[PDB]
RNA sequence: GACCAGGCG
């Protein structure tokens, strides 16, 4: 649905850094050194941000009041 | 882990792993009957026949229907009707209730009341529960590999390599060289330099990226081409003599849960006919 | 002897040499500094109105998961009993936009979250969210919301390269490379294995008889890295207090046995 | 954290330790293998579920000194090195 | 016993007897599906 | 001498005898379920039941 | 005629197969931590199946201190 | 193996006798450890499986070593009685003492049991035949001149 | 209660 506050193998919170990362790759920037840039090491971090659907956004269109 | 089973690590699931939540809808009708007699939508008296407990008719709205968002155990009742008196009793209203199954639990979601075709009326409710992981669930890859959860160990006892990666799940390797699929090991390895090289692998069949090109991939960002790492023992402390092989697969959570399989009778309804012992869980 | 030196410190990041103790110490203190190390954070959740697109055990997880600051000075942090001082956090949020982390007002100033930027849901035109939070202490053993962090470690390994192979200058540049401190000297090569350095593909024929690893006994690379909650010294200091603690007590229930 | 005495004859004792784990006792059987006078010394976890936090411990002595003063002196040993390495850090630290 | 109820796809209130009614309509709306809405009251969630 | 079914037969006998009133022949640990004490009556040896043989 | 023949008649059906009281089905999990003539049951369906029991002299004290945990209590 | 199960999302069903002679003869007739042997064949059913071979390996092959605090911790963890432990068998530098995966083993074995046979991993079998010669000229050979010819 | 369809070992 949204992005998860913390990774889930070391609890390193990412939650803050999705709309950065997303904004500079698509900009056109190398993704590697984005990654390296915002300071995730561990590949178990860059797992979730690599592989992250925004799922909200069309979800809120139906409504149950 | 022994006989295609699993150990899944506690602070993963503790930080949203696998969680699931179960839906259940049921349906209520005030149907007309030959003549003037009909159903009514009401909470029962203590007077009419089969008159449950009034700890069951607790959230009930004078209207008789349940309020939204307001837990529910078993047995509890989500809309109250009251049935005509059945002939033989007389003046005696019956009560026909629709209440949750006896097995289940969960939290009121959503009330709908609408007209059918004929012009009865019509109440849908829909139940919410929350599902965690825990032993018995069924957790399988895309590979063909399938098995149930055996132990959850907490997070300080699971080993974790000396680059600082601690496992999400454990696998035991006599399931390996029986069922050779070796497209799991090609998996791991792939999704492993995916996830470094921050860019996904292409697996189309007979096009997909080979693997020498992988392992060399795997060779140049700073690890071993065989795929191995160093680790250490997390309960003595000490590191482990043999290399372990470590990566990242896809893992799917099936719909086969612990939680709708339990059963157990002691003394129930039985057939009509035989007076034996009837069939199923539901009833 | 025992001594500690430090090779980085950078801002919440810190990785030091223990030296001089067994593995087992080591050990102990890497699982209580997991395990034992209280910190503040959710414990449930009351809601007045909630009209997002999340049901409310999904926010009130993802409340749990926000990081919260822990006051040093004001409680005992490493007793055995902590205390139940409880701390409530209110939010009323409507309208288009995304309800970040730093709209909570927090009774005691001293806790509140560290980072102001965290998304909690995202609202469209004409709904509302209204709830009240409630935080206490906790411990890590018993749920992984109130870990303080991560830790681990490896030994401390001088790898040895013979200059009889006829390429050890790739070898040497690939280990500058990558930062590893590097002395030369005759005949020999010293690599010292701050971080991983896995030999390559063609050289490992020679490894095992020209290339070996030396372990230097009761030596350790640690490293401890924190979301902001506690700094890493006060961390280390109170695991090490929670040991002698520990300690103290066993000694006084021992002798009052016999 | 409770003792509670099994067994007791001789030379051996065989206790439980209610309210600890793998943490504490790792460490303290450790130590206690250190003492010249200590025979055999041992611990386990009997199930993983339902006894994840009474580890039993066995210890057995030469006979020149009683297990308990083996234990107390062993457990006296850890406060010494903590402390230790506790005034080291705060000395580094800074 | 008079209760309040929102149209499906309008979202206006709407206030009506069920006892005697004999069809359901949004007097705004030719749907004839209604939401029961959520009470005002404070529920309470655990955090785990 | 006994087969395994004479064995489970006699033992099978004895608890029920035992559960409806008769008195135990030997001291037994409080708190024991009737079989338990049937057990230690037959490994005991002081079973009075015998079986004909034809 | 149909109803004394075939797999669901009352031959086969009922006679020589029918369902009983006292049973309970659930998954299967490894334990190699226990002898191999034990068997680990879930506290619910413990809490469930009973067994009947007669009270003796021998008994009686753990009975009734069994009798006044209820039956919501583990022991009951 | 008796049952053929499997942890794949097997079920299985229990049931629970009522009356005392039901519970005696379920006590008495159907003991799991009544039934090691099967009836088919008459050999053993119920035994080692996966891991319960390759550990054995592992702790019995040849050149396998452990140091005090393994043995300690596998011996306390496996249930055995032990109250001393036995003369190591070769010292590491330091001096640190080490015992064998066959001294090891050795200690479930009950006393008096003797038997010898060959297993599967018999590659060369010009080097079991000068053993099983030893064992046919004297009875009871000398264990050093054994452990001198030993072979996996 | 009987039928039909689909799954699990
Ligand atoms: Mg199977
Ligand atoms: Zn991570
Ligand atoms: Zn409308």
């Amino acid at each position: 649905m949204i992005v998860p506050v913390r990774c889930f193998t070391c609890g390193k919170v990412i939650g803050d850094k999705y709309y950065e990362f997303k904004r500079r790759v698509e900009a056109g920037e190398d993704p590697e050194k984005v990654l390296d840039d915002l300071g995730l090491e561990r590949y178990c971090c860059r797992r979730m941000l690599l592989s992250h659907v925004e799922l909200i956004d069309d979800i809120m269109h139906y409504r149950v009041y | 882990n022994m006989e295609d089973a699993i150990i899944i690590n506690k602070a993963s699931i503790e930080r949203g792993l696998a969680r699931s939540t179960f839906f259940r809808t049921y349906e209520a009708e005030e149907k007309k009957y030959l003549g003037g007699q009909t159903d009514k939508f009401e909470i029962p008296d203590p007077t009419v026949r089969g008159y449950r407990g009034e700890k069951y008719y607790r959230n009930l709205d004078e209207d008789g229907l349940i309020f939204p968002e307001s837990k529910v155990e078993g047995k509890d009742v989500l809309v109250g009707r009251t049935s005509p008196p059945r002939f033989l009793s007389l003046q005696e209203r019956r009560e026909t209730s629709v209440a949750v199954r006896p097995s289940e639990k969960g939290v009121v979601d959503k009330v709908i009341i609408t007209e059918t075709g004929d012009g009865t009326k019509l109440v849908k409710v829909t139940v919410r529960d929350l599902r965690i992981p825990e032993l018995g669930d069924k957790f399988a890859s895309r590979h063909g590999q399938k098995g149930v959860i055996g132990l959850i160990v907490p997070q300080e006892d699971m080993p974790w390599t000396e680059s600082g990666i601690v496992p999400d799940l454990i696998v035991n390797p006599h399931g390996i060289p029986s069922r050779m699929t070796v497209g799991q090991l090609i998996e791991a390895i792939g999704g492993k330099v995916a996830s470094l090289k921050g860019r996904r692998v292409d697996g189309t069949a007979f096009i997909g990226e080979p693997e020498e090109k992988l392992r060399k991939e795997l060779e140049e960002l700073g690890f071993k081409h065989t795929g191995r790492e160093i680790m250490y023992d997390g309960i003595t402390g000490k590191r482990l003599e043999a290399d372990i092989f470590i990566g990242v697969i896809y893992y799917q959570r099936l719909h086969h849960m612990v939680a709708d399989k339990i059963h157990a009778r002691s003394r129930g309804p039985v057939q009509v006919l035989t007076k034996q012992p009837t069939e199923g869980r539901a009833r | 002897g025992i001594e500690v030196q430090i090779l980085e410190k950078k801002e919440d990041s810190i990785k030091f040499v223990l030296k001089g103790v067994h593995v087992s110490f080591a050990n102990a203190l890497r699982r209580t500094i997991l395990g034992e190390v209280p910190t503040f954070a959710v414990d449930e959740v009351e809601f007045y109105e909630n009209d997002s697109a999340l049901f409310d055990e999904i926010i009130a997880h993802r409340l749990a998961m926000i990081p919260l600051t822990t006051p040093v000075d004001r409680f005992e942090l490493d007793a055995l009993e902590l205390d139940d001082y409880t701390v409530t956090l209110s939010l009323e949020a409507e309208g288009p936009g995304i309800v970040y982390s730093g709209d909570l007002k927090s009774d005691d100033p001293d806790v509140k979250p560290v980072n102001p930027n965290i998304p909690i849901v995202k609202l469209a035109e004409g709904q509302r969210l209204v709830f009240n939070a409630y935080a206490k202490l906790g411990r890590g053993k018993d749920h992984a919301k109130w870990q303080p962090g991560f830790v681990y470690y490896k030994y401390y390994t001088i790898v040895h390269i013979s200059k009889s192979i006829p390429e050890w200058k790739e070898l040497k540049k690939l280990a500058k490379k990558r930062g590893l401190p590097v002395e030369e000297t005759e005949e020999e090569v010293l690599v010292t294995t701050i971080k991983p350095f896995y030999i390559p593909k063609d050289f490992e024929e020679y490894e095992g008889k020209e290339i070996w690893e030396e372990i230097v006994p009761n030596t350790y690379i640690f490293t401890v890295e924190t979301n902001g909650e506690l700094p890493v010294e006060e961390i280390v200091s109170i695991a090490l207090k929670i040991l002698m603690r520990k300690a103290d007590r066993f000694i006084s229930e021992l002798q009052k046995l016999t | 954290m409770k003792i509670e005495v099994i067994k007791k004859e001789e030379n051996l004792l065989e206790f439980y330790l209610e309210g600890e784990d793998h943490t504490f006792a790792n460490l303290l059987v450790e130590t206690l293998r250190e003492n010249p006078h200590v025979k055999f010394t041992a611990y386990t976890i009997e199930h993983p579920i339902t006894m994840a936090r009474k580890p039993r411990f066995r210890v057995v002595t030469d006979g020149e000194i009683t297990p308990e003063e083996a234990l107390e002196e062993a457990a006296k040993k850890i406060f010494e090195r903590a402390k230790e390495v506790l005034e080291a850090w705060e000395k580094a630290v800074k | 016993v008079e209760a309040v109820y929102r149209c499906f796809k309008c979202g206006r209130e709407v206030k009506l007897d069920l006892s005697i009614t004999r069809d359901l309509r949004c007097p705004y709306c030719g749907s004839k599906i209604l939401y029961k809405p959520r009470p005002k009251v404070p529920r309470r969630v655990k955090a785990i | 001498k006994y087969t395994r079914f004479e064995k489970a037969r006699i033992i099978g006998a004895r608890a029920l005898q035992i559960s409806m009133g008769a008195p135990v022949l030997i001291d037994v640990p409080p708190g024991i379920t009737p079989l338990e004490a049937a057990i230690l009556e037959f490994e005991k040896g002081v079973i009075p039941i015998t079986v004909i043989r034809p | 005629a149909q109803r004394l023949k075939g797999k669901e008649g009352r031959f086969r059906g009922n006679l020589s197969g029918k369902r009983v009281n006292f049973s309970a089905r659930t998954v299967i999990s490894p334990d190699p931590m226990i002898s191999i003539n034990e068997v680990g049951v879930p506290v619910e369906v413990a809490m469930e199946l009973t067994v009947p029991e007669k009270v003796t002299e021998f008994n009686i004290e753990r009975l009734r201190k069994m009798v006044l945990n209820g039956p919501d209590k583990y022991p009951g | 193996p008796p049952y053929n199960a499997d942890f794949d999302g097997d079920e299985m069903n229990l049931h629970v006798p009522q009356t005392e002679e039901a519970q005696a003869e379920a006590r008495i007739l159907m003991e799991v450890q009544n039934h090691i042997i099967s009836p088919r064949y008459g050999g053993p059913i119920i035994g080692g499986i996966q891991d319960h071979i390759s550990g054995g390996y592992l702790l019995t092959r040849e050149g396998a070593y452990f140091t005090r605090d393994e043995v300690e911790q596998m011996l306390m963890f496996a249930g055995v009685d032990i109250t001393e432990l036995p003369e190591p068998d070769k010292y590491d530098e330091n001096g640190n003492p080490l015992w064998s995966g066959k001294t090891i083993f050795s200690l479930l074995l009950p006393e008096d049991l003797t038997v010898w046979y060959r297993n599967k991993l018999c590659d060369e079998p010009e080097r079991c035949e000068a053993l099983e010669k030893l064992i046919e000229e004297k009875l009871m050979p000398d264990p050093e001149e054994v452990r001198k010819l030993a072979y996996d």
